């Protein structure tokens, strides 16, 4: 008869979001954090509340 | 500079629709929004809703939401509002208003206004009737004449005296209701040696009836 067990371990997940390394690129992590914004809107605006002089 | 020029006063069944329009000139149409404001008659304003022009977007007061129908001609540079199934309610007047910047503008060219008058009554001409004062007592100074519009429907009426050469001694007094029907009176006060020597008449012209008549003060002569 087997007897009692325990193990350490640690996370896993379906994430497929990679981030790079100095020795390895593309490395495939449970969670990451983007911190590049890459969108904008297309449109001048007012900015603060002020509305700009539009030649 | 600015202008916005917007329709000509409307009478308007109750349960019916109108459509009153807003011509803008002056700057570039689509670099400001165009909006819409109702005023009850003498108390407060409300604000109806905003469209900009260059791609039509519209922005409606939760009040108004289902009552109107912001609408732009980029084609004529006008803006028009339209009002579906009126009541008494929405006897007022609305103003074209050119805000500045977006959500957080302000609205610094205002509209002429169109005036709307919600009511099943019919139109009804006016009736002119001269004001010469009786020959008994005499105004020394000063001689006050003046002219009576009684019994019109609907407002409003334009009153001049001399075809607008007469000007700073004219009060033209606000229209009053009697028996479902408006009526004012206009006051010219002259020099008392122009008159009678000269030809002191009063030019009214009510729109809704395309009627213009004119009345010459004669001398009450007992
Ligand atoms: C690290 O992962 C990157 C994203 O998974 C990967 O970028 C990918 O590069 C390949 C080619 O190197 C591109 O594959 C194909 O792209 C165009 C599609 O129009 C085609 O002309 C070709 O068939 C070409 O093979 C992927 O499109 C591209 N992925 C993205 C999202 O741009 C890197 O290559 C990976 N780096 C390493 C070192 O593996
Ligand atoms: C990763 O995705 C797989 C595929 O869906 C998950 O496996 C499923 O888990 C559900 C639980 O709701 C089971 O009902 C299915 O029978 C499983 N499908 C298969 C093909 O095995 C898995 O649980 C996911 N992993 C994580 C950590 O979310």
């Amino acid at each position: 008869d087997p007897g009692d067990q325990i193990c350490i371990g640690y996370h896993a997940n379906n994430s497929t979001e990679q981030v790079d390394t100095i020795m390895e690129k593309n490395v495939t992590v449970t969670h990451a954090q983007d911190i590049l914004e890459k969108k904008h809107n297309g449109k001048l605006c007012d900015l603060d509340g002020v509305k700009p002089l539009i030649l | 500079e600015v202008h916005l020029q917007q329709s000509g006063p409307e009478l308007v069944k109750p349960g019916a629709s109108v459509k009153m329009s807003c011509k803008t000139s002056g700057y570039t149409f689509t670099e400001y929004t165009i909006h819409w404001m109702k005023q009850s008659h003498g108390k407060s304003l409300e604000w109806i809703g905003g469209i900009f022009p260059n791609n039509g977007d519209t922005t409606y007061n939760q009040k108004f939401k289902v009552r109107a129908t912001l609408t732009v001609g980029r084609s004529s540079s006008t803006a028009y509002m339209d009002l579906r199934s009126l009541t008494s309610e929405d006897s007022a007047v609305y103003y074209c208003v050119r805000n500045y910047g977006s959500s957080y503008g302000y609205f610094d060219v205002w509209g002429a206004g169109t005036t709307v008058t919600v009511s099943s009554a019919k139109t009804t001409p006016p009736s002119v009737y001269p004001l010469a004062p009786g020959s008994a007592a005499q105004t020394n100074s000063m001689v006050t004449l003046g002219c009576l519009v009684k019994g019109y429907f609907p407002e409003p009426v334009t009153v001049t005296w001399n075809s607008g050469s007469l000007s700073s001694g004219v009060h033209t007094f606000p229209a009053v209701l009697q028996s479902d029907l408006y009526t004012l009176s206009s006051s010219v006060t002259v020099p008392s040696s122009t008159w009678p020597s000269e030809t002191v008449t009063c030019n009214v012209a009510h729109p809704a009836s395309s009627t213009k008549v004119d009345k010459k003060i004669v001398p009450r002569d007992c």
